[PDB]
Order: C-alpha cells, then sequence, then structure tokens
C-alpha cells in the first residue's frame, strides 16, 4: 500500500467486520491494482458492510 | 412483512423479469434498498446494495433503482442459475430497524 490514501482506505476495509473473506481481500486487491481508485473502492466497501448488517439481520 | 414485493413469476431463459416492491416514506421513501438471493436450498446472500451497487462476484445482468417509496431489481439474460427467492430489504426510520419483503420466487421454465 504505497501511497497515504491506499494506506488509509487498507485499514478501513481491513476493520469492517461484516464482509466476508472474498469481498474484502477483492477491495484490497483493487486498491493496489488501481489506486486512483481507493477512495470509490473505499466508499464501494463501506456501503457493503452496511448492507451485509441487513444480510445478517435477515437470517 | 412490512414490504410488498410484487408476485412470484415464472420466465423462459434469456427473457427479462423485474422485481418491485413498495414500501412507506419511513423506509424506501427515505432509505436506500438491498437485494438478497436465497438459491434453492442455500443461505441468502446478497445481491445488490445501496439501491443499484452490484455485490462483489454479482453479474451486471442484475439491475436496481429506487423512485419515491418503490425500488424494482431486474434480471436482464435469464439463466437457470437465476432461479431463486429475492428479497427486498431496507432500514426503517419508524422501527430504527432493518425491514423486508416477503420475497418473490423467479422460476425459471
Amino acid at each position: 500500500m504505497f501511497n497515504k490514501d491506499q494506506q488509509s482506505a487498507f485499514y478501513e476495509i481491513l476493520n469492517m467486520p461484516n464482509l466476508n473473506e472474498a469481498q474484502r481481500n477483492g477491495f484490497i486487491q483493487s486498491l493496489k491494482d488501481d489506486p486512483s481508485q481507493s477512495t470509490n473502492v473505499l466508499g464501494e466497501a463501506k456501503k457493503l458492510n452496511k448492507c451485509q448488517a441487513s444480510l445478517k439481520s435477515f437470517q | 412483512p412490512v414490504l410488498t414485493q410484487s408476485p412470484s413469476v415464472s420466465a423462459a431463459p434469456r427473457q427479462r423479469v423485474t422485481i418491485s416492491v413498495s414500501g412507506s416514506n419511513s423506509n424506501i421513501g427515505s432509505n436506500t434498498v438491498n437485494w438478497i438471493q436465497q438459491l434453492p436450498g442455500r443461505a441468502p446472500e446478497l445481491l445488490m446494495c445501496d439501491d443499484d451497487l452490484l455485490a462483489p462476484g454479482v453479474s451486471d445482468r442484475f439491475s436496481g433503482s429506487r423512485s419515491g417509496t418503490s425500488a424494482s431489481l431486474t434480471i436482464s439474460g435469464l439463466q437457470s442459475e437465476d432461479e431463486a427467492d429475492y428479497y427486498a430489504a431496507t432500514w426503517d426510520d419508524s422501527l430504527n430497524g432493518w425491514v423486508f419483503g416477503g420475497g418473490t420466487k423467479v422460476t425459471v421454465l
């Protein structure tokens, strides 16, 4: 995670508890592959973490 | 069920199917809708988040939108593995919690 934005999004994503491992790994892979997408990746991950809480309450 | 979904439907492969849901001002009217897919004999999983954002790994044959107290899910190029129970989920400001539809079954003929 070479730049400040990558590093910041990385730690936010590592700490999103409602993501499954594949989801989490896919977001961190995106941060590495497409550093310019760091802000969009982090926003998508925060949304998905919130949505995954609805899925938990449905089961 | 707090949200009312459209009736279960049968469609042929490659057809386009639209499922819909109606709520109130306190849920769909003020919050984004999530869609859950419950494959036959399997635990439910997230398909769509925040009205229109695909969950990771979900085919772009799925699309979603929301308008007023209504939301919809559209499946393009319907394929036998899409046969499932589809559930709308949203935050309700009045319940201060998640509300769900009763589910819509899509049967692929």
